[PDB]
């Protein structure tokens, strides 16, 4: 049950230096090799390079050797990545993956991946609003309530409902790219109306690039 | 078998396969003070393809130790898409030779194509000298290889520190000396070094047998090293000296090609790596002649006599015993190598003014009578079944009178 | 960004077998270097499918297999199931580039799955957003197997083309697609008209949902 967790900023200005860290738990850095793979949306994966888990040895993709540095910390059980002079071609999802064998180049265990966007535009915290059911008016049998996440520029947004307790009937939709350049997302969970007025329903929206994290209560308006 | 004297050896792989297979044959006779001696050497490699036998037959042709040190087979009969390029016969000096085969590639000609799998069972080396005696060596593989055909990627650790110093490797033995870029004091010690030789589809990894010393001595503190591959009889090791590090990894093979890199990773979280280019010298490190002891026999009269004792104390009362003799620095191969004797063989035809007979206890007595007024050297070689071969340098010098 | 040649998408009948071809050159795949296959569901990290040309990791189903003969590799899926709809990428090392190469990718689509009408839910602007002098309507469409949908917005039965933002369809966990539509107005625009409607057209048929500020 070795797991990899990437961390790092979601928005980086052009010409700055991108920096991420991959945390490895359930396993050891030593005895294996560790690599970074990036994948821009709509395109295939691109290999960056790997780092030896027992030496200083690094190997880089020659197309990126000039601007990429790989490092590891055997303590804290983690290895990092740095990209210099980032451009609009460098915005992608960045994956940290284990390279089990040195002779051969394959990656068995990957991390979930973190999206990094490179743009001169500003990040923007979202306005979250409650989607209350007009269907709650007219006493229809099951009701749909949700939260509207509106006007955020950096893509990564995460929404949950009552944290772990509510995981059934919740449908989180992909966001839109409004012509203004800002993104809007919605997340709705369908619930029986019998338990509507007794159980409390709150959504948890997380927008890491803009440091916002808001828990919004959804209820019936009258 | 065509062989008149054979001895066997066991070869086992230590670590993972580095991409080549190495076997050393030390006992073949390389006659000294003979710039004209040659040898015919064929090699047969025995595999098993699906539990069924398959032989690959290779001929390296005629060996010329005085001029050429690296050989490739002239023809291949077991067959391969290209069998000859994957083999190498290299002289190591002092009568020793090494045969190298590139693993990770199929040298066998017949494949169902369902058996990518193939295992090496044994290797037979045939050695015919000027005297016409057939010497053989049988190299049994302790564990069947089961080799897999592959193309390993060639990577470069492009973060290490380049060194002006270059590593030279001669007769498969690499030798290099590097300075120390280590911040920690010698007393701290706990110094570990790991070496990797990459190039031309083969990688070699060497490590400490005993691990980190953890004790630095201003005086040299030596350390054995084990290298992935078929380890040579020659011990491989290194030494770090308080001030420099010298390394001698033994299985280094020419199949690495030119411009290959030796990476040296060392430590004592601070870690370091030094890379160095390696070059394969083409000159033999020392004389290819087998070691020969020199004895002085004095004759006050034209007749002279030397006694050839039993060989290397082994196989007393042997089934086969062969004794050869020839004059120092011969010029003609068609007449100078006729003086050969065996237990069954009688007086040789072309042997002139030399006589020999096997006395009880096999003390072969040679009557070299016929020479005079000239200090001449007779090269006598004796062998027996399962008995290492010895060669004697016998100098005959005239003596003025008897009883001195 | 040099790529290995893959078909953009392949189609297959359920329960049948389909082939995905990865084509390289003598520098990468023709040289005999190993071929690797990765499966990637949308929004998730790639999963190692086939390693070492034809070997199968513990867990991957036996319906998956690999081949490498020639200067092109191939991934085979047998007993095709709806859950196999994903992105398939091949990988091989290139000696002329000194790097690991990935393919263009292939979208696997199962033919002849049952159709599904879309479920449409339209939300009026929240009171909170209204007090900020803003009003956005949210139309949410889900559970429709044919991906393509047409969304139209009406206000008192009149087509509106201002502040309309709609997503492209996206695969759910059921292999059915989902989408959402947004109409952004001010408080005055929301109150001015008697009712607003979201029209979702799917496979000829359309579904309409309406809300009124009077409620
Ligand atoms: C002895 O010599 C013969 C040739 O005369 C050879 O065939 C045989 O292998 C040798 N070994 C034995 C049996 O001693
Ligand atoms: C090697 O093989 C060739 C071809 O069969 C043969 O003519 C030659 O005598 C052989 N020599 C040895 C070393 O047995
Ligand atoms: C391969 O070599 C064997 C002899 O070693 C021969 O009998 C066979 O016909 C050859 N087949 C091919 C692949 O030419
Ligand atoms: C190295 O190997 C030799 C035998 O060749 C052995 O006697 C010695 O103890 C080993 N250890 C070192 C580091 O010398
Ligand atoms: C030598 O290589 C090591 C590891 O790459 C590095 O830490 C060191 O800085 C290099 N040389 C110097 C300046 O000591
Ligand atoms: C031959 O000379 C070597 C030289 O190292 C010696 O070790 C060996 O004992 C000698 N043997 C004889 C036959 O005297
Ligand atoms: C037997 O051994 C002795 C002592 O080496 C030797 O002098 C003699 O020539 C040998 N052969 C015989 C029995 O003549
Ligand atoms: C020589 O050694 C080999 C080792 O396998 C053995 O099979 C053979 O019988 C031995 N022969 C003699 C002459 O001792
Ligand atoms: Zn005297």
């Amino acid at each position: 049950q070795l797991q990899l967790q990437e961390s790092g900023p979601g928005l980086v200005k052009p010409s700055e230096t991108l920096s991420l860290t991959c945390a490895v738990s359930g396993g050891s850095i030593s005895g294996y090799y560790w690599s970074w793979i990036r994948q821009p949306p709509g395109k295939g994966p691109e290999w960056i390079g790997f780092i030896d888990g027992n030496t200083v040895g690094t190997n880089y993709n020659p197309s990126l050797k000039s601007r990429v540095t790989l490092s590891k910390d055997t303590s804290k059980n983690q290895f990092s990545l740095k990209v210099s002079s980032v451009t609009a071609a460098d915005t992608a999802v960045y994956y940290c993956a284990r390279k089990p064998l040195r002779r051969y180049f394959w990656f068995d265990v990957w991390g979930p991946g973190v999206l990094v966007t490179v743009s001169s535009a500003s990040t923007k915290g979202p306005s979250v609003f409650p989607l209350a059911p007009s269907s709650r008016s007219t006493s229809e049998s099951t009701a749909a309530l949700g939260c509207l996440v509106k006007d955020y520029f950096p893509e990564p947004v995460t929404v949950s409902w009552n944290s772990g307790a509510l995981t059934s009937g919740v449908h989180t939709f992909p966001a839109v790219l409004q012509s203004s350049g800002l993104y809007s997302l919605s997340s709705v969970v369908t619930v029986p109306s019998s338990s509507l007025g007794t159980q409390t329903y709150i959504c948890n929206v997380n927008h890491k690039p803009s440091n916002t994290k808001v828990d919004k209560r959804v209820e019936i308006k009258t | 078998l065509v062989c008149q004297y054979t001895i066997q050896s066991l070869i086992h792989l230590t670590g993972e396969d580095p991409g080549f297979f190495n076997v050393e044959i030390p006992e073949f006779p390389f006659y000294p003070t003979c710039n004209v001696c040659t040898a015919d050497v064929n090699v047969t490699i025995n595999f098993d393809v699906g539990g069924k036998k398959h032989q690959l037959d290779l001929d390296f042709g005629q060996l010329t130790p005085h001029t050429k040190a690296v050989y490739q087979p002239r023809g291949a009969f077991g067959g391969s898409e290209n069998a000859t390029n994957l083999f190498l016969l290299e002289l190591l000096g002092a009568g020793e030779l090494a045969l190298t085969m590139r693993s990770k590639k199929l040298p066998i000609n017949v494949t169902t194509g369902e058996e990518q799998q193939v295992s090496l069972e044994s290797v037979d080396v045939y050695f015919q000298d000027v005297f016409g005696t057939m010497w053989c060596h049988h190299a049994e593989m302790q564990n069947p290889v089961y080799l897999i055909p592959e193309t390993v990627p060639y990577i470069k650790w492009d973060n290490c520190n380049s060194t002006n110093i270059t590593a030279v490797v001669r007769a498969q033995g690499l030798d290099v000396t590097l300075p120390l870029s280590l911040p920690t004091s010698a007393q701290d010690s706990n110094f570990s070094v790991k070496t990797e030789m990459l190039g031309n589809e083969i990688d070699i990894e060497c490590i400490m047998e005993d691990g980190e010393i953890s004790q630095v001595l201003p005086g040299d503190n030596k350390f054995n090293i084990t290298c992935s591959g078929y380890e040579s009889h020659v011990p491989s090791g290194g030494i770090l000296t308080s001030t420099s590090l010298r390394l001698t990894p033994r299985p280094v093979s020419r199949f690495l090609g030119n411009n290959s890199i030796l990476y040296v990773f060392y430590s004592g979280g601070g870690d370091y790596c030094i890379q160095s280019n390696i070059v394969f010298s083409d000159e033999i490190p020392a004389s290819q002649d087998m070691p020969t002891n020199t004895t002085d026999i004095t004759y006050v009269g034209d007749n002279a006599t030397y006694s050839v004792p039993m060989v290397t104390s082994e196989d007393a009362n042997s089934p086969n015993v062969t004794v050869t003799a020839f004059w120092a620095w011969p010029n003609n191969t068609e007449t100078d190598f006729k003086c050969k004797w065996t237990l069954t063989s009688g007086t040789p035809s072309g042997c002139e003014n030399i006589s020999g007979a096997f006395a009880s206890n096999r003390t072969f007595d040679i009557t070299v009578s016929g020479l005079g007024t000239a200090p001449k050297t007779l090269i006598i070689t004796r062998t027996a079944t399962n008995a290492t071969t010895t060669t004697h340098k016998v100098i005959f010098s005239k003596a003025p009178h008897h009883h001195h | 960004q040099s790529v290995l040649t893959q078909p953009p998408s392949v189609s297959g009948d359920p329960g049948q077998r389909v082939t995905i071809s990865c084509t390289g050159s003598s520098s990468n795949i023709g040289a005999g270097y190993y071929v690797y296959w990765y499966q990637q569901f949308p929004g998730t990290a790639p999963k190692l499918l086939i390693y070492q040309d034809n070997k199968r990791p513990s867990g991957v189903s036996d319906r998956f297999s690999g081949s490498k003969s020639g200067t092109s590799a191939s991934l085979t899926i047998t007993g095709l199931q709806p859950g196999d709809e994903a992105d398939y990428y091949c990988s091989a090392w290139d000696s002329s580039l000194s790097a690991v190469m990935f393919g263009r990718g292939t979208r696997l689509t199962v033919l002849g799955q049952p159709k599904a009408a879309p479920s449409v839910t339209l939300f009026p602007p929240s009171s909170e957003e209204l007090q900020a002098n803003k009003a956005t309507l949210v139309c949410l469409i889900s559970d429709f197997y044919p991906g393509a949908v047409e969304v139209a917005w009406k206000a008192d039965g009149s087509a509106v083309n201002a502040g309309v933002e709609t997503t492209k369809p996206s695969k759910q966990s059921n292999n059915k697609y989902a989408a959402s539509s947004y109409l952004s107005l001010t408080s005055d625009q929301w109150k001015s008209h008697k009712s607003y409607s979201c029209q979702v057209t799917h496979e000829g048929s359309t579904v309409e949902k309406t809300v009124a500020p009077a409620e």
